[PDB]
């Protein structure tokens, strides 16, 4: 740090671009710092910010913002840094204040100046106050709405939503503010559509084309960008709903619907699209969330993105790992849609309870879908657990007897036991008249059924 | 008939289908608690004219448990010796999102009972005693810096 300071302090802007380049390769992938140089980092730190006053070069601009992008993932010298002068300097940089895109020249620099931004409002906890009281997401919301349909502004928007996620994550004013009185939600949700390019055939449908070509990685960031600040924008408020919002909590299912049934560049793309996805489907308030079906195929209808669903949560039960953070949500949405339309529930219940023909062997030893969740209704995890035991109890239409015929007594006990059934009944909630659904085989065999193992046993 | 053994037609204390057995297991540190209940559950098992009755075992005051574990002033290897030198089995499944202390301690207190059925009628073990706060607390912690 010495060599670097003494030539900062010199005028030349060719000496200190080749000099901060050095230092950024030399430290370009290290995290860990140690107290000895804590005072030669901090004046160099200081001594960053007082040059970019000053009018020079881009290519020393880029340097400089590179070096303090690298510094700034240390927390101990961010204390005699973090004023408000220091933080004008950088939204000015970033053309938040001069919001004008006509020259391609200068989109590296802005694109540095909200990395560092990031770092800085992650690291410090005095910057969430002073961009509070800077009125910075009002100002992203405008370069976004700037940044409607250009070109090669993709990473400008995907780093203007990673500053709006880190900012509505950490504070709770700024979320209040995105949700309400900025108007994000319309503005999110045409992004997602202008990334998914999609056209409208009806008022709430949209033209699939099976054969289409996948995505982009581009769009794939921008994408899970989107969906990751639409979660934590609409967070706050779900339990509290009126009729004037219903319009635009459709369109934004009908936008998921579309979003479930396309493929990214790679597997793992595809597999995190559809996780976001997922997440915040799991927002939406459950009576707009009809406009998944269209009028794979029950009662006529199109019933393609529940088979994605199912599709994913086994492609998830199969490994083991994270059941907590893996298994919950879509579990969760599953049983929700299910529990509210009819449709869904009746398509559901024949693909993952078809009608039982052998009662030779237990219904937890197998490898069909029924026989991994009724395995996941023992774990150590209570919330697993129980949704897992719920969903099942949810497609029989909440009656004991028939959960009991396809899990067994034993396997069941934990569900009785906290909704206070354990001796027997049903639920509260009345679907329609039971009809009968039984195989000729099982008729035989069920006078010599246990009930408790529930298996033919010899 | 379902027999409450532990401390349909369900009794306390030959129309016996199934038994519900309960014990705390956050007792480990009591004068122990977990070693009596260990006892009665292997004699009640190993009976002659029980050898076609199921078992279901609650295990409750999972929090509790938790709690003293991670307060750090009792540990289970001044109680359990041969906690030292356990290992996982090789159906357990590892969760990012908890400290590993308390799924070796749940892991070990299932295995405890486990292993004396497994070494015909079956034993269910069962734990007993917020998505939104699930997602929240998992992007706090993957966010990688710059």
């Amino acid at each position: 740090e010495e060599r670097a300071l003494y030539i900062v302090r010199a005028g030349e802007a060719g000496a200190i671009e080749r000099v901060l380049r050095d230092y950024s390769d030399k430290h370009r992938a290290t995290f860990k710092f140690e107290s000895a140089d804590e005072d030669k980092r901090k004046k160099l730190c200081e001594g960053i910010f007082k040059v970019l006053v000053k009018e020079v070069p881009t290519t020393c601009q880029v340097s400089c913002l590179e070096v303090l992008r690298i510094l700034s993932r240390d927390k101990k010298i961010l204390v005699p840094v973090t004023t408000k002068e220091n933080m004008q300097i950088l939204l000015r940089l970033a053309k938040l204040h001069d919001d004008s895109l006509e020259k391609v020249s200068e989109f590296p620099v802005i694109v540095e100046s909200l990395k560092c931004l990031c770092n800085i409002v992650f690291n410090s906890q005095m910057a969430q106050q002073l961009s509070l009281e800077l009125n910075l997401a009002a100002k992203l919301c405008n370069l976004l709405r700037k940044c409607k349909d250009r070109k090669f502004i993709n990473d400008i928007k995907c780093f203007d939503l990673r500053l709006l996620f880190v900012l509505s994550l950490l504070h709770t004013d700024i979320r209040s503010q995105l949700r309400y009185e900025l108007q994000g939600l319309p503005l999110l949700t045409q992004i997602l559509e202008s990334a998914f390019s999609i056209k409208w055939t009806d008022e709430y449908e949209s033209a699939i084309d099976h054969n289409g070509p996948p995505l982009s990685p581009q769009e794939t960031d921008c994408a899970i960008e989107a969906l990751k600040a639409l979660f934590n924008v609409t967070v706050d408020s779900w339990k509290v709903h009126k009729e004037s919002d219903s319009h635009q909590f459709r369109v934004m299912a009908a936008v998921l619907r579309h979003c479930l049934l396309i493929v990214g560049p790679t597997e793992d793309k595809t597999e995190e699209l559809h996780s976001n996805a997922v997440n915040l489907l799991s927002n939406v308030p459950v009576s707009c969330l009809d406009v998944l079906i269209c009028p794979m195929v029950y009662n006529g209808m199109n019933m393609e993105a529940i088979h994605v669903l199912l599709n994913f949560m086994e492609k998830r039960i199969d490994k083991g790992s994270s059941y907590r953070e893996g298994l919950t949500p879509v579990l969760s949405l599953l049983t929700e849609c299910s529990r509210a339309h009819r449709n869904i529930r009746k398509f559901l219940k024949d693909q993952v309870l078809p009608p039982l023909r052998d009662v030779t062997n237990r219904p937890e030893v197998g490898s069909t879908v029924r026989n991994k969740l009724v395995r996941l209704m023992t774990h150590v995890d209570l919330g697993v657990k129980q949704i897992a035991a719920e969903f099942l109890f949810v497609l029989c239409k909440e009656r004991v007897d028939s959960l009991l015929k396809y899990t067994g007594y034993g396997n069941a006990a934990g569900l009785l036991a906290a909704r206070g059934l354990l001796a027997g009944g049903r639920g509260d909630n009345w679907y329609s008249e039971d009809e009968d659904t039984d195989t000729e085989e099982y008729k035989n065999a069920k006078p010599n059924i246990n009930l408790i193992t529930g298996h033919l046993e010899e | 008939r379902l027999l409450l053994l532990g401390a349909f037609h369900m009794f306390d204390v030959n129309d016996v289908t199934a038994i519900i057995f309960v014990v705390a297991s956050s007792s480990y540190n009591m004068v122990n608690r977990l070693q009596e209940a260990l006892n009665l559950f292997k004699s009640i098992w190993n009976n002659r004219w029980l050898r076609t009755i199921s078992v279901i075992l609650f295990l409750n005051k999972q929090d509790l448990l938790a709690e003293k574990v991670l307060a750090g002033k009792s540990k289970i290897e001044d109680y359990f010796p041969e906690f030292a030198r356990y290992t996982t089995p090789e159906d357990a499944t590892p969760e990012p999102g908890e400290d590993p202390r308390v799924t070796r301690a749940k892991y070990f207190i299932r295995d405890e009972f486990l292993r004396i059925s497994t070494a015909r009628h079956y034993c269910y073990p069962h734990f007993t005693c917020d998505c939104r706060d699930i997602i929240q607390r998992m992007h706090l912690r993957q966010y990688e810096l710059l």
